[PDB]
């Protein structure tokens, strides 16, 4: 939409604003998933090291 | 009188084309914005019309 000039410079910054930071959250979120389901994967605990029980 | 009646109307009738004819322009992109706009989809096809 910017290649014929059809927007506002301004305006594709402020789109990718958002597209930018919107990933960021998701980066938020994944770091969020992975928490818990690391902590879901502390329940089921796993031996921190080998040998006899 | 007449003489200078249309003298002036060519002239102002030069102006006139002048700005329709940018005017043109103005929608001539006016509609390339919409047909990317929809071509894209970022906007409706009844615009384009």
């Amino acid at each position: 939409l910017l290649g014929t000039q059809y927007i506002s410079k301004q305006e594709y910054d402020q789109a990718l604003a958002d597209a930018q930071q919107a990933n960021a959250a998701v980066t938020a979120a994944k770091a969020a998933v992975e928490t818990a389901r690391i902590n879901l994967a502390y329940t089921k605990v796993t031996s921190p090291i080998s040998g006899r029980i | 009188q007449t003489v200078r009646s249309s003298f002036n109307n060519i002239n102002a009738s030069i102006s006139s084309i002048n700005a329709y004819k940018q005017a043109v322009v103005s929608a001539q992109s006016s509609l390339d914005a919409m047909e990317a706009g929809y071509s894209v989809g970022t906007r409706t096809i009844v615009d384009v019309l």
